[PDB]
């Protein structure tokens, strides 16, 4: 007799948006660590 | 009861006259059905002209061809009833233009008006046998390469006349006249009592 | 003895070659939320032996085709790949060759034929189209592959792979020359027709020489590819990642060679699952446009770094 | 006991012939089951080969038309149950290489007797026994002689049992035609008497099959010893070359004494896996086809023989090369017919 | 309401940022991280013979004919299960059993013809034909798949306990 | 053998099928099972027969057990009712 | 030492190798293909059992015909069946390919694939459940286990 | 013949069965003539011989990736002809399972696209989510796919007692699963290349060739039949059509990932606002009577017997009703005599039009490009072949 229905007060909220995180080492910093490695290696 | 919006029934009716006046020559009957749709019926010669007016008229732009089909009323002298359903993305609406074609009296092709029809017209030839003049490449699309007969015609047996099996002797697939192991049981379903039309 | 040293260095690699397919069909699995093959044997250890036996038993259909450029092709593929492990310098090598890297470069180059011969032998369109493209990127990649090594050698002093164990006693050649490592790694991915660069076995594209190859011939190339997959990774683990060498105990060299080779072998497995396959021209666009100008210029930098840094390497 | 024949004539129709066919897996057999299945007959195929091999026969039979029974020649009980519910028994049991556990007697005379013997006990209306053509009780090849021995015996176990006696058969998957064509591997193709004086008359497999089937459904054949022969005879020379002709492979007919050659057959015979040539085969190959003076087979039983050249192209095509694979028989030259 | 999925200065910081993205393959490394992450997640596969993928009561599975607790088969040959079968699978012919009652002499569901719609489950007034839970009835030969009354009645007897539980759970819904 | 005694016969050309494979027949044939069912005695002239369980039974019918001469039998369950 | 024993054991090995690693070549005609992609997918991993995700018409041990075998596709099915190795098998999947299914009486549908390719295991169900296919693939594995090719050679 | 080469029917790259007789000058495609009908099965003729309710299962099979959404189109069509409309709860259900089905189709289209491209891990990641969805179907209909749940007068049976809660847990998480695929393909330095600027279709040309789907939306034409011509209660929900610019394989993809996102927004609402009520019209004339009723009331048995044995008896007329199936506009032109069995039922397949465009899209393109474009049209040969 009971009918499956949304719970009282409604369900909670869902995410409908991409949550892709723009996380990265900044480019200059990235290149500097690399060039520094080659300089040490060459020496 | 469906939620009919008379607002529509009227506006589409009004367009139906509009088209009927604009092309007195080919429009034979124009009617707005209860579902609330509109169907302008045209002489087969008006295939090119009526479509083009709908594809390229500011007050009636019907850019895409939803479908091209051919019901087959065997009783009707002109057996096939080519039906073209068109959609207006701008004014938002749909109109169906339906013509009549007999087996050996071909209809013009509208591949020019809408290139969508390049395939559907091949589909109508393969299934029903109507021929479309000026078609770029009319050739069977859905049926087998060697199929004989047009299948969706009401006069074609469902099971058909040929079926395929592999024969060892000839080591190749081979047609044979259809022999079915349980024929389609043809239940008669119509009731001898009608329903007093509302 | 020397014969025993041929069993070792071969069998051991063949047994390991079999266990790579397994560690490929499980690492790709767990990355894709699936156990992979564990039901045959314990944890799938008997799985590689099982299909080997199925492959050899199934009919080696000879198409209605050459019969030699067809059987020479897998024999050549397995022969060159297993052969290139002969001079590899794990601790100390089996056959130490003074011009060792030229041996490895030359032997690799010969494998491109097997692809050409198999494609012509099949005599079906999918095979010929696949072979011509496959031969094209293999030799295209060979050109940067070779120049990248020449840059290395000039900082090693010799062509012998044994010298690098003495060159890399203080630092890996990745620190210096990392820019080429990456370019050696990507070229190692192309030359083993692995994923990012695998249009040859491209299935959606040309379902391709292996198309007509089934059972025993399929297996031999097959074996070849995977052994190569290891060998090239192992060459990365000697030329650029130099395992620590102690003259007193030679096996910690091989122990670390074991660890680095497995991880970089794991990496191309990980690359495969992670990336879509490049387009045929997109692949050559990379080598001739993106990498060859980088390699040729960095090649000159490696003829200059020695001279003006008064670091010309000691021959011998 | 019978089954009124209803239907239009194709698959999913009924003809009323329930027939045990013990050696169906064979080259001839395959064809026998084909027509029997096409006609709609009930076919019981006894088998001792593995189920994977028997699969090819499943598809030509309609649903429920083909029943497969496990059977062992040494075990009499297996033959007993196979013919329990059959009314027609066809025997095609034969081999060319005497196998370790089965001698020419067994495959030709011993077994084919027990079979018909039971068939009678069962009450099968008719039994068709197949023995090689020109089979004297004194013929050189043990095979042919032994086969002759059988056709006699089975009479006594089963009287009025039809005995079709086919010549070597021409068909795809046959030996007569493929064997010679496969001599390619051999650089030279030995031919006793340089392939002369052993005129041979091939017969298409189907013709043989159709004939056999027609026997099952005809009262005229009882105790008849038909001989399906062919539409044209041939000196072995043209045959060999013709074959090589369609195969488009060179021909070097080399004389080699049958004496020494019987030895070559012995060599292959020695091989464990299905010897390719058989001392007996060699002899049989040279045994000249006998002329026809017996109960007519084909045509007599209702099928007009089919010339060899007509279908040869299909049988020998697999043996051609990359390009030769595209040549057709009419641009090719058909070899001359020597009736002798 | 619409949305622009892909609708679109040059600064060293910006460019250097962009050039590093092309030169050291930064985004490619991002993708590798995702797959390494799952490698560490628990795999979702089930030991198929030992553990079975869950099917709730309405699963249609394999046809069975039920019987009354007394032992009288439920079907009374009204034959509308035949009428509504979309594939023409069920063939029923009937005659009055000596008892005088109405029963089916032959009830043949051709399972290869059947497309497991579950309408027969729906249509039966006595609910004699039910969609049984079992889905594992793969057969070596085509003939075995054709099912007569005796196989279905036998199928019904074997799975009656679960069929009764399943119908018990879902009948209020229907 | 079976319910309606299907007996592919010693001379049929179909009994060939069971060779080496058994036939599907039924124990506890239903023909006798309701006959084994006791006659449901009732007080009222007419009685119902939900088949037992309402929705899980048969379309309910009312049987007239009005003549002891005959025990009404619901056409659906074959259950005889003894007035 | 009795060769007979020696033979059985050997056969078994052979059977174990083919039965452990069956590389299926699937056609995906129709939809029952979607229910096989599910098998390949993580809940019911086909690979775990040694079945490879997919292979070409050559390197394939078993062909799973999923979906309607229409009259135009019927010549192809055969070709590909005929282009596979000497030890080959066919697992018909779907009522549309076991028999004719919802489209049995149509003019363009072959009433079953076993009219064009010999079929070894018939998996029933309109979308035969993926578990059911897995059951069907496992029954092919028991069918292979029982095959005794070398013992018949020895006893022949 | 410029080395004409049948793409071949058996090809992992060709979804289902597609012979693309292509003439390629080396690795460049000069002309693509797709062949169809390798899966024609007669669905349109068979329906004429079947009653309305026994033709409902055919629609699930027409394009079975999108199992239900197709059923809604026939439902709507049969409801219009009868001038009956489903009860309020049924409408929300159809939108609930209508959307779940859209996700299922997009997970199929995006992941199968990648498998042909060569990325294989996205398929396994999302097929597990698919699997979980199927289970919803099964616990609502009984079948994993090919349910037959949405019938011409509403749905067949109310949702099980508890489904809504689970269609929540899943929805609450699925997003992250779409997000992951993204971190794998949206910005891959390589996905973009093989997809960007491949198969660009102009806006005017897309309308002209009748594309009507994401393919139009991807070119920037704004048309979602769900917003322009609302069907069911897709009017009461609020979602954003994901329009695209620089239409190309990559842009449309992004659109399909965005509708996966927008459908989660529509599913959420449906769970939040689904009404208490009945799930089938109360006209025993069109909807079959409840089994307790047919077993206790004579008028209900008569209505059960006639409905199952004979049929609806739809009033004579004809209608073209189109919904927004995941692939594009799916429409049924159902001509109907007064009889219980239809007279014609042309199924408009978003896909017959899209394939035709393959020629005008893949011009001067490499063999690999053709593989990418068949993917960006989500061709399911069932709908095209019908
Ligand atoms: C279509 O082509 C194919 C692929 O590309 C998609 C595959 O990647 C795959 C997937 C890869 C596999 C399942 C690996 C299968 C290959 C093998 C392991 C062949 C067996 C090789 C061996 C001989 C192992 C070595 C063993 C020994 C001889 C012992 C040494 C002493 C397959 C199967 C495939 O067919
Ligand atoms: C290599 C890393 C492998 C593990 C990756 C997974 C764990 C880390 C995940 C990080 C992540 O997801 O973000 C990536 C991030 C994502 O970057 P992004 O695309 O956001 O851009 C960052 C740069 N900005 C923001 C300015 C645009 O990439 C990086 O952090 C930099 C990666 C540099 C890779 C250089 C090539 C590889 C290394 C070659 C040299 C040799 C190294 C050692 C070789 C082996 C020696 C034994
Ligand atoms: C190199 C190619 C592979 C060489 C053999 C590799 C190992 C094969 C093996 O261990 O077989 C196990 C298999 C195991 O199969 P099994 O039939 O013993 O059963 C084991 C349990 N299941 C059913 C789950 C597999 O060996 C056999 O099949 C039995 C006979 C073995 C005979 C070996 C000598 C001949
Ligand atoms: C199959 C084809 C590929 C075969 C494997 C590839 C082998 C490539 C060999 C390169 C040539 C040999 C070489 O570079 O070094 C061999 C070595 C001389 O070098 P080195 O020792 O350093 O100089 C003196 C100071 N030690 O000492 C020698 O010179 C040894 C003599 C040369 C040995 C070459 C390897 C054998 C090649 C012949 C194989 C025979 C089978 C040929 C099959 C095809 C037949 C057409
Ligand atoms: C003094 C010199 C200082 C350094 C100077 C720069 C050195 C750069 C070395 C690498 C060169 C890379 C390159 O040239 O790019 C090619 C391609 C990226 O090209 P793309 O970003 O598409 O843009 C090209 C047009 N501008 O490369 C690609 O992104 C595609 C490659 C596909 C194959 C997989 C890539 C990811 C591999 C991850 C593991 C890499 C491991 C490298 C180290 C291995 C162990 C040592
Ligand atoms: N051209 C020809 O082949 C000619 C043939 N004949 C006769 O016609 C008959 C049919 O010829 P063909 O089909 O080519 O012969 P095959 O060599 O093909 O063998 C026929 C069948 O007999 C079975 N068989 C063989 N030995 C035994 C045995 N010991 N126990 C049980 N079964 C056995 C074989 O089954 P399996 O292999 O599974 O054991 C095979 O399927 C032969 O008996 C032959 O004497 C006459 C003239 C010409
Ligand atoms: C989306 O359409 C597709 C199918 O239709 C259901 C397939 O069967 C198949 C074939 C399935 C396998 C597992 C090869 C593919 C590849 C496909 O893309
Ligand atoms: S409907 Fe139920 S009762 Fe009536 S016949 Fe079919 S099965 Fe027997
Ligand atoms: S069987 Fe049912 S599911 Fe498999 S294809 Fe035919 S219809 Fe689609
Ligand atoms: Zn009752």
């Amino acid at each position: 007799v009971k009918q499956d229905m949304p719970p009282p007060g409604g369900y909670g909220p869902i995410d409908y948006k991409r949550n892709l995180p723009r996380r990265g080492l900044s480019g200059y910093s990235m290149f500097a660590v690399g060039i520094g490695a080659l300089i040490f290696g060459y020496w | 009861v469906r939620p009919r919006s008379d607002v529509t029934h009227k506006q589409l009716s009004a367009f139906g006259e509009y088209v009927a006046e604009i092309l007195p020559k080919y429009v034979q009957q124009v009617q707005v059905s209860c579902l609330d749709e509109l169907e302008i019926c045209i002489h087969p010669d008006g295939v090119i002209p009526t479509l083009t007016f709908l594809r390229d008229h500011t007050n009636a732009q019907f850019k895409s061809l939803a479908d091209l089909t051919a019901v087959d009323v065997p009783t009707r002298q002109n057996r096939f009833e080519i039906v073209y359903n068109l959609l207006s993305l701008r004014f938002n609406s749909r109109i169906r233009v339906k013509t009549y074609a007999d087996e050996l009296t071909p209809i013009d092709s509208i591949v020019s008006v809408h290139i969508a029809a390049n395939w559907y017209e091949r589909e109508v030839w393969d299934m029903f046998g109507v021929f479309f003049f000026n078609h770029p490449d009319l050739r069977r699309i859905l049926t087998d390469y060697g199929f004989e007969g047009h299948p969706f015609r009401k006069d074609f047996p469902l099971t058909g006349y040929v079926e395929l099996r592999y024969d060892d002797e000839v080591k190749r697939v081979v047609a044979e006249p259809v022999e079915l192991a349980q024929e389609f049981r043809k239940f008669d379903l119509n009731s001898p009592w009608e329903a007093f039309p509302a | 003895m020397f014969f025993i040293n041929i069993l070792t260095l071969l069998v051991p690699i063949l047994i390991a070659m079999a266990f790579l397919t397994l560690v490929e069909r499980k690492i790709l699995g767990y990355m894709q939320l699936r156990k992979g093959p564990n039901i045959v044997g314990p944890y799938g250890i008997l799985q590689p032996f099982a299909d080997a036996m199925k492959l050899f038993m199934k009919e080696p259909m000879r198409p209605l085709t050459s019969m030699s450029l067809f059987i020479i092709a897998p024999t050549l593929s397995l022969t060159l790949a297993l052969s290139l492990w002969v001079p590899l310098p794990m601790p100390h090598p089996l056959i130490n060759l003074n011009l060792g890297i030229l041996f490895i470069l030359a032997t690799s180059s010969l494998s491109v034929y097997s692809i050409l011969w198999s494609g012509w032998a099949s005599n079906s369109k999918y095979s010929l189209f696949g072979a011509l493209r496959a031969v094209a990127q293999t030799i295209s990649y060979e050109v940067t592959m070779a120049i990248i090594l020449l840059s290395v050698l000039l900082m090693n002093g010799s062509y012998s792979l044994q010298t690098l164990i003495t060159t890399q006693e203080h630092m890996w050649l990745l620190l210096p020359a990392w820019p080429m490592a990456m370019m050696w790694f990507i070229s190692t991915l192309a030359e083993t027709n692995r994923a990012p660069f695998d249009l040859t076995e491209g299935e959606s594209e040309l379902v391709g020489f292996n198309v007509e190859y089934a059972a025993g011939p399929f297996a031999l190339f097959f074996m070849a590819e995977y052994t190569n997959i290891i060998l090239m990774n192992a060459l990365t683990t000697i030329i650029f990642l130099g395992p620590l060498y102690y003259i007193n105990l030679p096996e910690l060299y091989s122990t670390n060679f074991m660890m680095e080779a497995l991880l970089l072998s794991s990496t191309f497995l990980w690359i495969r699952a992670s990336y879509p396959r490049f387009r045929y021209d997109q692949l050559m666009h990379l080598l001739w446009k993106n990498f060859l100008p980088l390699t040729l210029a960095l090649c000159m930098w490696h003829i200059s770094l020695p001279i003006f840094t008064a670091g010309v390497p000691p021959y011998m | 006991h019978a089954v009124i024949p209803h239907g239009k004539g194709g698959r999913s129709s009924v003809s009323g012939v329930v027939a045990t066919v013990f050696g169906a897996t064979g080259f001839l057999g395959r064809y026998v089951v084909n027509h029997l299945g096409r006609m709609g007959s009930q076919v019981i195929i006894p088998y001792r080969c593995d189920v994977y091999d028997i699969m090819h026969l499943r598809l030509m039979g309609d649903l429920g038309q083909l029943t497969f029974l496990e059977w062992d020649a040494r075990d009499k009980d297996s033959i007993r149950k196979a013919v329990q519910h059959s009314n027609v028994v066809i025997n095609l049991i034969g081999r060319e290489w005497e196998t370790r556990n089965f001698d020419f007697e067994d495959v030709f005379v011993n077994i084919p007797r027990a079979i018909a013997q039971a068939s009678k006990e069962a009450g099968v209306e008719r039994f068709i026994h197949v023995s090689h053509l020109n089979a004297s009780m004194k013929s050189s090849s043990k095979s042919l002689r032994s086969k002759a021995v059988g056709e006699k015996e089975v009479r006594s176990v089963f009287p009025e049992a039809i005995i079709i006696r086919p010549s070597d058969i021409f068909g795809r998957e046959d030996r007569f035609l493929n064997h010679f064509a496969n001599y390619r591997w051999f650089l030279a193709v030995p031919l006793v008497s340089l392939g002369f004086k052993t005129v041979k008359q091939p017969v298409y497999v189907a013709d043989v099959s159709k004939g056999i089937v027609n026997a099952t459904k005809d009262p005229d054949a009882v105790g008849k010893t038909f001989a399906f022969t062919g539409p044209n005879r041939y000196l072995l020379f043209h045959l060999v070359k013709y074959i090589f002709g369609m195969t488009h492979r060179t021909f070097i007919p080399y004389p080699l004494p049958l004496f020494v050659y019987s030895w070559i057959g012995k060599l292959f015979g020695l091989s464990p896996f299905e010897p390719w040539t058989t001392k007996d085969k060699v002899e049989r190959i040279h045994i000249s086809d006998v002329m026809p003076t017996d109960l007519p087979g084909l045509e007599d039983l209702g099928v007009q023989p089919t010339p060899l050249e007509l279908k040869s192209i299909e049988v020998l095509r697999r043996h051609r090369t990359y390009r030769w694979l595209s040549s057709e028989i009419e641009e090719t030259k058909p070899a001359k017919t020597v009736n002798y | 309401t619409y949305k622009y999925v892909n609708k679109k200065e040059v600064d060293m910081k910006s460019a250097t940022d962009n050039a590093a993205r092309i030169l050291m393959w930064t985004e490619l490394i991002r993708g590798l991280g995702m797959t390494l992450s799952y490698l560490f997640r628990e795999p979702a596969t089930i030991n198929y013979p030992f553990e079975k993928g869950p099917l709730s009561p309405r699963f249609r599975g394999e046809h069975a004919l039920r019987r009354y607790p007394s032992g009288e088969e439920r079907c009374i040959a009204c034959k509308l299960c035949e009428a509504i079968c979309p594939a023409q699978a069920i063939t029923i012919e009937a005659e009055p059993r000596a008892d005088g009652s109405r029963r089916t002499t032959r009830y043949d569901i051709d399972m290869t013809k059947c497309i497991y719609c579950g309408f027969c489950q729906e249509a039966c007034p006595v609910d004699a034909i039910v969609e049984g839970p079992n889905f594992e009835f793969s057969t070596e030969t085509h003939e075995e798949l054709l099912y007569n009354k005796e196989k279905l009645l036998n199928n019904g007897d074997k799975w009656e306990a679960e069929i009764a539980a399943n119908i018990q759970a879902d009948y209020l819904y229907r | 053998i079976t319910h309606t005694g299907q007996v592919y016969d010693e001379k049929d050309y179909r009994r060939v099928r069971f060779v080496d494979r058994q036939k599907e027949v039924n124990e506890n044939f239903a023909i006798d099972l309701i006959a084994q069912q006791p006659v449901n005695e009732v007080e009222h002239r007419i009685i119902a027969c939900d088949g037992g369980g309402g929705a899980l039974g048969h379309p309910k019918v009312y049987i007239n057990l009005d003549k002891e001469t005959k025990t009404g039998t619901c056409g659906y369950c074959g259950l005889q009712f003894k007035q | 030492s009795r060769a007979e024993y020696v033979v059985t054991k050997l056969d078994d090995l052979i059977n174990w190798a083919r039965r452990s690693s069956l590389w299926p070549m699937t056609f995906g005609l129709a939809c029952c293909a979607v229910e096989m992609m599910h098998m390949a997918a993580p809940r019911y991993d086909m690979d775990r059992f040694g079945v490879v995700f997919r292979a070409s018409p050559r390197q394939a041990d078993v062909m799973i015909v999923a979906g309607t075998l229409t009259n135009k596709m019927a010549p192809a099915l055969r070709k590909v069946y005929d282009q596979m190795p000497e030890p080959r098998y066919v697992v018909s999947m779907g009522s549309c390919a076991n028999g004719g299914g919802y489209y049995h009486y149509s003019y363009s549908v072959v009433r079953g694939c076993d009219r064009i390719v010999p079929v070894d295991i018939y998996v029933p169900g309109c979308p035969p459940t993926a578990e059911a296919l897995l059951y069907g693939i496992l029954q092919l594995q028991r069918k292979i286990k029982r095959e005794q090719k070398l013992k018949i050679w020895y006893r022949r | 013949t410029n080395m004409t080469l049948n793409f071949g029917p058996q090809h992992p790259a060709a979804h289902g069965v597609l012979r693309l007789v292509l003439e390629l000058s080396g690795e460049m495609v000069r002309k693509c003539d797709p062949h169809i009908g390798l899966l024609h099965r007669g669905t349109e003729k068979l329906i004429e011989y079947k009653t309305y309710l026994q033709a409902l299962p055919y629609f699930d099979r027409l394009d079975y990736v999108s199992m239900m959404c197709n059923e809604q189109a026939y439902s709507i069509a049969v409801e219009k002809l009868l001038n009956i409309q489903p009860p309020p709860r049924a409408q929300w259900i159809r939108v609930l399972f209508g959307e779940i089905t859209r996700i299922l189709n997009h997970i199929m289209a995006v992941t199968t696209h990648a498998l042909d491209i060569g990325a294989m891990t996205p398929f396994f990641w999302m097929f597990e989510e698919r699997e979980k969805m199927f289970e919803f179907y099964e616990r609502v209909s009984g079948a994993r796919m090919h349910a037959a749940y949405i019938r011409p007068g509403g749905v067949h049976q109310d949702l099980p007692l508890g489904l809504l809660d689970d269609i929540y847990e899943f929805s609450k998480n699925f997003s992250l699963r779409i997000d992951e695929v993204e971190e794998m393909l949206t910005n891959n330095r390589i996905w973009r290349n093989r997809t960007v600027d491949i198969g660009v279709v102009t806006a005017e040309d897309a309308l002209n060739y009748g594309f009507s789907g994401v393919m139009l939306r991807g070119s920037g034409i704004q048309w979602d039949l769900r917003k322009t011509q609302p069907y069911d209660v897709y009017d009461q929900v609020e979602f954003d059509v994901p329009i695209g610019s620089r239409g190309d394989c990559y842009d449309r993809y992004l659109c399909r990932v965005e509708e996966m996102r927008q459908s989660l927004r529509i599913i959420e609402q449906c769970l939040n606002k689904m009404p208490p009520g009945e799930i089938k019209v109360d006209d025993a004339k069109v909807s079959p009577p409840k089994r307790a009723e047919m077993k206790t009331s004579m008028e209900s048995l008569i209505h059960h017997f006639k409905l199952y044995t004979e049929g609806y008896q739809v009033p004579p007329g004809a209608t073209y009703t189109a919904i927004e199936a995941p692939k594009g506009e799916f429409g049924v032109y159902l001509v109907s005599d007064g009889s219980s069995r239809p007279y014609r039922c042309k199924i408009k397949a978003p896909g017959f039009a899209h394939l035709a465009g393959l020629d005008k899209m893949s011009k001067g393109h490499m063999l690999a490009d053709v593989v990418a474009i068949i993917g960006t049209q989500d061709i399911v040969f069932g709908e095209i072949d019908r």
